[PDB]
């Protein structure tokens, strides 16, 4: 039904939501950036950024798994993994 | 402040309204730790017998067995005739059949009693 | 969902579990966006208000109060993704969902309908069954006398190894299989 | 005919959708004045109400109290 | 819905008329000489039309009429207003005679307590 | 096992069992597709009153209004051939009792 | 195919009721870092969006005017 | 008894819909709501109109359901009026559509709802009926317009709320 | 608080091991391998048998075998109203008396 | 002959014909949902010729053409009562259907049992037309209890959904309890009149009881 989607497309929204985010300079976010280790954030702003994925994709991502996603990476390969991307 | 919820049996207290969340001894964190690893144990041997490739076939379940062996056959085995048990069964198992008979007797006497008084609209009953 | 469950929850993982699911029941309630953000930056105020907090008694009188007023004030229907668990699209495509022990009792021109896809299902087949006795003897090495004390699983050790019980969680059904 | 998804934007949409839209809205709104205009007594009534109170009791053949 | 509703539930039942005992008073009471209602369609002509047991009415050739103006004009189903509005226009003059004899029974009733209060206070003096 | 957590991998997803673990006396009634005991949002007690106060004043109400009808200030309807004594099924051998309606 | 995301500096909250909130916010000593990715729709063809009479009201200027055409017409043939 | 049910029916379904978030169940419980009408118009013995009202109420509600079905299928199986918003100009058509069944459903004065329904009110309180019957039927009335107009206001006025 | 180490080879090594298998299951040019063994005609095919030979079915049931039979087909009697011709016997059924016309 | 009973009958039928057509090689194909609802529409058409049979000059018939069996005294035929209602409700159910089954074309598409799909709803539409043309009890009955479960198989159209198995339950559990009031009301009517025909139930009960009554309020 929907065009399926790809690595690139989901790397492309999370950075363009993290972006989007105040609290990340732009500039030094890279797709390897952790959240707390060198960008400064703390366990809330990781929850708001989760609810800020879950509402992008339009999925929930369960709490005992969206702790641990501390990467726009780990992000990344998450959703790919749960929504069967393999390109 | 606001109002308290009240558990009942067919709605049971959540988890975030339990006291005993909020009250840990040092002896149920190490009872949560038990449980775990009993979990972790039957989690593990269920699945290696599921990847085994080898494996063609049904993974026994000892548990489903014991539920239904304890379900139907170890029942006769553990009753005994007790005040409780023999009230119960006396009313559940003849209560109801005394109840019916009282009702259908009487029906059926008044029914009688109207037909040979002659007074019971009994036109077009061609079929009985 | 993927990941195994710990033996309790940890002080600030009840906290952030509760700032999530108030976060979410509030947005029911606030259905526009503004209000939405406007309420939610109060909310998040008062998690910061009460962010440094020594007393661990103290701490956990907060989140027990502040569980009670989530559950007088929360959403009795709140927003559910379609997909969640409580959600209208859930478990819709689990009539569709076939296994590969399923395909392999195909007639024999069926398996000659694709001829191409039951080559690499013999490959994997095959490595399948290379593995094994590697992965039950990575099992049984790290495994402390007394048993598994979790739910988790190790990586591949080795340079020809693939992780312990791994064919099920690979090859299990696409969320869309037909 | 195909439409490219949009992201963070306006859809993009059709002349013959939108002209149809606004074709069958007009005619709904034609139709209701239409018909408000030939027979409106469906709505606002057909025969007056009578008044109780001004019926004469000569006519109601009440006779006089005394009497 | 109504004032009659109002006076007779939060008021004077007495005073107020019955609906399912109405009339009670003789229908020449008062009226020296009274004409009985006309019927225009005969029994045998209603019972040719079919017309409903309810639709048999005082008013039942108006609705014979319109039936076979709509029967005769199938195609053009807008053709049959003038029977209609005869029709409608008979029904509305046979619900305000219904009206008028619930008037005459109001007001007759509310005679008869003013006439009874009299003989009482009379009685008394 | 609507109470169980729905996002834990468990080996019966539908049922919400895991292989092993003993199982509930009543699992044939407690079934997602059977008897749920999930907390409410509302206590059961306030439930019950309120559904059962809800039922009750729309019984009472009902019967109110059934000894207070409401109607219009019209007199009977008026039928021509004896209240249509004839189409009414009424015996033409038998003379009915004459039904006489006047002008007004 | 292969669709492109518009440039993430053209979302801002001015000239948006988010700018409202923010003003709100900081008179409360507060800010809400979120504003750009909720500010996407309050902007484009989104900006406006008629009421609910306006909503029921969307085909009667043409109705009316149809309306009045053929209330005329009628006249007319009627008339002769 | 059947005028009693169908009092209750229409005034407890309307109650109920004016306050759902799913418009599958809105419609649904419009659809009970107006059932309960029909099963009114039955206890004033008028047979007839109670056909009538089935049949245009067989037209109007299946456009409704065929309406939100599209806005589901076009959101992606959204079913939620709290993540619709802006549809009025992203879906034409589908808006026009829906309008027009809404002021059917709530009896605009020259729509096919207004053969029907204005006629079932109209004997409902001209004949010797219950007085709560009468009073529930016409609450029931009021919240059906409610609905509808929740229907409309959650999803098609005001801004965007599904993902981007 | 996050992936252990061992956790993150795990869970990149079964992403690789779910990739390559999605991979696999994409088909090939050839694969459905098959065995060897104007619109208005359609509509007009379409008329003729599922309305036309039905109808006619039907049509010499109902005349034939089901009317051959006492009371199996009743039709409701015709109408009839006042100053109306009845065929059958061309009958004259008379019109009503004068109605007493107001306005 | 007067096609009514023709006309009305071919209609019941050819909604019956897509049914037989799926054991075929047209139900294997994709060509199956416009192929029903092509028939739908044909149908729609063949209803509304005697649609207006009747609104020119009122006909109404009863059609008794297949005699079942005789129980004594009380005679069960397939008979279908073609009056104001059913001709006036056949033409607009159909139209529904028809336009439901185009929706369902555009929406259904990504399901891989599209083509079941719309057996089971052309199943509803003749069970449907079975109730509404049923000229006694019995005939009613069946066409009751058949869009019963084709409610229930149509609800619970994604067998694995545990709310979507509920769902159907609850729906055949209710109509259940209305089933029970049904056969109350059958089983008076025939005790106290020998008739399951709307014809001798309304020639002998002049004055109706609350128990028969009273069932069939509890069915409705
Ligand atoms: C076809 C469809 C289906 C049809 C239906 C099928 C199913 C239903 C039918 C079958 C129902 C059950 C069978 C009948 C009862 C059998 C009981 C039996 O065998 O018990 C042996 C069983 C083993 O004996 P035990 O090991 O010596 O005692 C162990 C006890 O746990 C320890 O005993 P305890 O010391 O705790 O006892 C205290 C108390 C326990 O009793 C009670 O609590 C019962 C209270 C009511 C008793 C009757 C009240 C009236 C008595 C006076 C009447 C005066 C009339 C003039 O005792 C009494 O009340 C005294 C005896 C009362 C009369 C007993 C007659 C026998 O003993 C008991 O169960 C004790 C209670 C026995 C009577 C219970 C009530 C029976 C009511 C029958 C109604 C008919
Ligand atoms: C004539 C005798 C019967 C009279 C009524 C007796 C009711 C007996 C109840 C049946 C026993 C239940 C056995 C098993 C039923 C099926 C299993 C089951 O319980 O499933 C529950 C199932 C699922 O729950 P959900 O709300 O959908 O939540 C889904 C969450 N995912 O829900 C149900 O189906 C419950 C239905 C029970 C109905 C009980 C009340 C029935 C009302 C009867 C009284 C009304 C009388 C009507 C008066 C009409 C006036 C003319
Ligand atoms: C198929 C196409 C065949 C092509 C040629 C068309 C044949 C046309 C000629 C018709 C055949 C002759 C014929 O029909 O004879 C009548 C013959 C039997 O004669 P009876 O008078 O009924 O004798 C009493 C039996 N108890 O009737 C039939 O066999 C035709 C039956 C068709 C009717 C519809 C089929 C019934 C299906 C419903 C199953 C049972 C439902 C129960 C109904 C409950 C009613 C209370
Ligand atoms: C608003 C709240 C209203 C509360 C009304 C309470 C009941 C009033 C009452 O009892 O009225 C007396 C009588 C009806 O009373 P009844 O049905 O005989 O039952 C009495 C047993 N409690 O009612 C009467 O005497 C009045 C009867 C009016 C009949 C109107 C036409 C039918
Ligand atoms: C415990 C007492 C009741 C026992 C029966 C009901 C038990 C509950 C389970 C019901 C299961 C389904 C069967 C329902 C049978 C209903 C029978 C009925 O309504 O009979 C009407 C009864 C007799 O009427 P009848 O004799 O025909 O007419 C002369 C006037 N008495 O007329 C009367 O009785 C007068 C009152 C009429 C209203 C009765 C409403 C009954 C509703 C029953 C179903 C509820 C669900
Ligand atoms: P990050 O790792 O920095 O997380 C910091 C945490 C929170 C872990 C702290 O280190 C911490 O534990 N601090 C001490 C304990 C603490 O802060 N507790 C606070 C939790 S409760 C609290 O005081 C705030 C709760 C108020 C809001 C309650 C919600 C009720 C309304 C809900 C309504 C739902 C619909 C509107």
């Amino acid at each position: 039904d929907a065009p399926p989607l790809t690595l690139e497309a989901i790397k492309d929204r999370v950075l363009y939501v993290l972006k989007l985010y105040d609290k990340i300079d732009p500039e030094k976010l890279s797709v390897n950036s952790h959240f707390m280790k060198d960008l400064g954030l703390d366990s809330l702003d990781q929850v708001e950024i989760i609810m800020a994925m879950e509402d992008e994709f339009g999925f929930e991502i369960p709490d005992i798994d969206a702790e641990k996603l501390m990467c726009p990476q780990e992000i990344v390969d998450y959703i790919a993994d749960k929504k069967d991307v393999y390109e | 402040s606001f109002p308290k919820y009240k558990p009942s049996r067919l709605a049971t207290l959540p988890a975030t309204l339990d006291p005993a969340e909020y009250d840990i001894s040092p002896e149920t964190r190490k009872a949560q730790a038990e449980r775990l690893a009993i979990r972790s144990r039957l989690k593990r041997e269920y699945l290696l017998q599921y990847n085994d490739p080898n494996r063609l076939g049904v993974i026994e379940d000892p548990a489903l067995i014991r539920w239904t062996y304890a379900r139907s056959a170890n029942i006769y085995p553990n009753f005994r005739p007790t005040p409780k048990t023999s009230l119960l069964g006396a009313l559940f198992g003849i209560g109801p059949l005394f109840f019916w008979y009282y009702v259908f007797k009487t029906d059926r006497d008044k029914k009688e009693k109207l037909i040979q008084e002659g007074k019971l609209d009994q036109t077009f009953n061609i079929s009985y | 969902a993927f990941s195994a469950p710990a033996a309790y929850l940890t002080h600030q993982q009840k906290v952030l579990r509760l700032y999530k699911r108030a976060l979410r029941h509030l947005e029911s309630w606030c259905v526009h966006r503004d209000k939405y953000r406007y309420f939610a930056c109060l909310m998040r105020a008062r998690f910061d208000e009460h962010k440094n907090e020594k007393d661990m008694v103290k701490a956990t009188q907060l989140l027990r109060q502040a569980e009670e007023e989530f559950w007088y004030g929360q959403h009795p229907q709140p927003y559910i993704f379609p997909e969640s668990p409580g959600g209208t699209s859930y478990e819709r495509y689990e009539c569709y969902k076939v296994p590969e022990w399923c395909l392999d009792d195909w007639h024999p021109s069926e398996k000659a309908m694709y001829p191409d896809y039951f080559a690499k299902r013999e490959q994997w087949k095959r490595l399948r069954r290379e593995s094994w006795e590697r992965e039950v003897k990575q099992l049984q090495e790290e495994t402390p006398p007394g048993g598994p004390r979790t739910e988790a699983l190790p990586p591949a050790r080795k340079e020809g190894d693939l992780p312990p019980l791994w064919w099920h969680i690979v090859t299990r059904p696409r969320e869309r299989p037909m | 005919v195909h439409i490219e998804p949009r992201y963070r934007q306006f859809p993009q949409l059709t002349r013959s959708q939108l002209i149809q839209a606004e074709f069958f809205s007009a005619t709904m709104w034609f139709w209701i004045l239409w018909r408000f205009w030939h027979d409106s007594d469906a709505v606002l009534g057909h025969f007056p109400y009578p008044d109780p109170s001004q019926w004469t009791d000569e006519e109601l053949g009440i006779l006089p109290d005394d009497e | 819905m109504g004032a009659h509703l109002a006076r007779r539930y939060l008021g004077d039942a007495s005073k107020e008329p019955d609906p399912l005992r109405m009339p009670t008073f003789p229908p020449d009471y008062g009226f020296p000489e009274r004409k009985e209602r006309e019927m225009v369609a005969t029994q045998q002509e209603m019972n040719d039309a079919q017309l409903m047991l309810q639709q048999r009415d005082y008013c039942a050739h108006y609705l014979i009429q319109l039936l076979k103006c709509k029967r005769d004009s199938f195609p053009n189903f807008l053709a049959c207003k003038h029977e209609q509005h005869d029709w409608d226009y008979c029904e509305h003059l046979d619900y305000v005679k219904r009206m008028k004899e619930f008037e005459r029974e109001r007001r007759l009733l509310q005679r008869k307590k003013r006439r009874e209060q009299r003989e009482a206070e009379m009685a008394r003096g | 096992q609507q109470e169980r957590d729905p996002w834990y991998d468990w080996d019966h997803p539908d049922l919400r069992l895991n292989w092993g673990e003993p199982i509930h006396w009543d699992l044939d009634m407690y079934i997602r597709n059977r008897v749920d005991t999930s907390p409410t949002p509302v206590s059961w007690n306030t439930m019950c009153k309120h559904l059962f106060g809800f039922v009750a004043f729309m019984l009472f109400m009902f019967w109110v209004g059934e000894i207070y009808p409401s109607y219009q200030p019209v007199g009977p309807k008026q039928y021509p051939y004896n209240d249509l004594y004839l189409e009414r099924g009424g015996d033409p051998t038998k003379e009915p009792e004459p039904v006489v309606h006047y002008e007004i | 195919s292969k669709m492109e995301l518009p440039d993430y500096k053209q979302w801002k909250i001015e000239g948006t009721p988010l700018e409202t909130v923010q003003e709100k916010l900081a008179a409360r000593g507060l800010r809400d870092p979120w504003g750009r990715n909720e500010a996407w729709r309050y902007s484009g063809g989104f900006a406006n969006n008629v009421s609910f009479v306006g909503a029921l009201l969307k085909g009667f200027k043409w109705g009316f005017a149809a309306f009045v055409v053929a209330v005329g017409a009628e006249y007319y043939l009627e008339s002769q | 008894m059947t005028l009693c049910l169908g009092a209750i029916t229409t005034l407890f379904t309307a109650l109920c819909a004016i306050t759902q978030n799913d418009i599958k169940k809105i419609v649904a419980f419009s659809t009970s709501s107006q059932l309960g009408l029909m099963m009114v118009t039955i206890g004033i013995n008028q047979p007839h109109l109670a056909f009538l009202h089935i049949c245009m109420h067989a037209f109007f509600k299946a456009m409704l359901f065929m309406c939100s079905g599209s806005i589901i299928h076009s959101l992606n199986d959204e079913q939620d009026i709290r993540k619709m918003g802006g549809l009025y100009k992203a879906m034409p058509f589908t808006t026009t559509a829906l309008i027009i069944g809404s002021l059917a459903l709530t009896g605009m004065p020259y729509l096919t709802g207004f053969y029907s329904k204005d006629l079932i009110i109209e004997a409902v309180n001209m004949s010797y009926t219950n007085a709560w019957a009468l009073l529930m039927t016409l609450i029931a009335t009021s919240l059906t317009a409610a609905y509808s107009t929740r229907i409309i206001f959650f999803a098609f006025l005001g801004k965007p709320r599904f993902p981007p | 608080s996050g992936y252990t180490p061992d956790e993150k080879l795990r869970l990149q090594q079964l992403r690789e091991l779910r990739r390559r298998w999605l991979k696999d299951q994409e088909l090939s040019p050839r694969e459905p391998v098959l065995p060897p063994r104007y619109k208005t005609y359609r509509h007009s095919i379409f008329a003729v048998t599922h309305v036309l030979i039905p109808v006619w079915i039907i049509h010499y049931y109902l005349k034939y075998h089901v009317t051959a039979k006492p009371y199996t087909v009743v039709e409701r009697k015709p109408r009839i109203f006042p100053g109306d011709t009845i065929l059958e016997t061309g009958e004259v059924i008379p019109l009503m008396k004068e109605f007493p016309d107001q306005h | 002959m007067n096609p009514f009973a023709s006309l009305t009958l071919t209609t019941l039928t050819i909604l019956t014909i897509p049914i037989m057509m799926s054991n075929s090689n047209i139900y294997k194909t994709n060509l199956y949902p416009n192929y029903v609802k092509t028939t739908v529409s044909y149908a729609f058409t063949l209803s509304l010729v005697p649609l207006l049979m009747f609104m020119h000059t009122g006909q109404e018939m009863i059609i008794s053409n297949w005699h079942w069996m005789t129980l004594q005294t009380v005679e069960l035929s397939l008979s279908f009562k073609m009056d104001y209602f059913s001709v006036m409700f056949i033409p607009v159910a159909l139209f529904v259907t028809w336009s439901i089954m185009e929706f369902s074309m555009w929406y259904m598409h990504s399901d891989p049992f599209i083509n079941r799909f719309f057996k089971y709803l052309l199943l509803f539409l003749i069970t449907m037309m079975i109730l509404v043309t049923a000229n006694n009890l019995f005939q009613l009955f069946i066409g009751w209890e058949g869009v019963g479960i084709m409610s229930f198989l149509l609800i619970g159209w994604w067998h694995g959904r545990t709310d979507a198995n509920t769902a159907a339950l609850q729906a055949i559990l209710y109509n259940r309890i209305g089933d029970i009031g049904f056969v109350l009301s059958m089983a008076w009517f025939l005790t106290h009149s020998n008739a399951w025909d709307l014809q001798q139930i309304f020639m002998l009960n002049n004055e109706c009881p609350n128990m028969p009554l009273i069932g069939l309020l509890l069915a409705a």
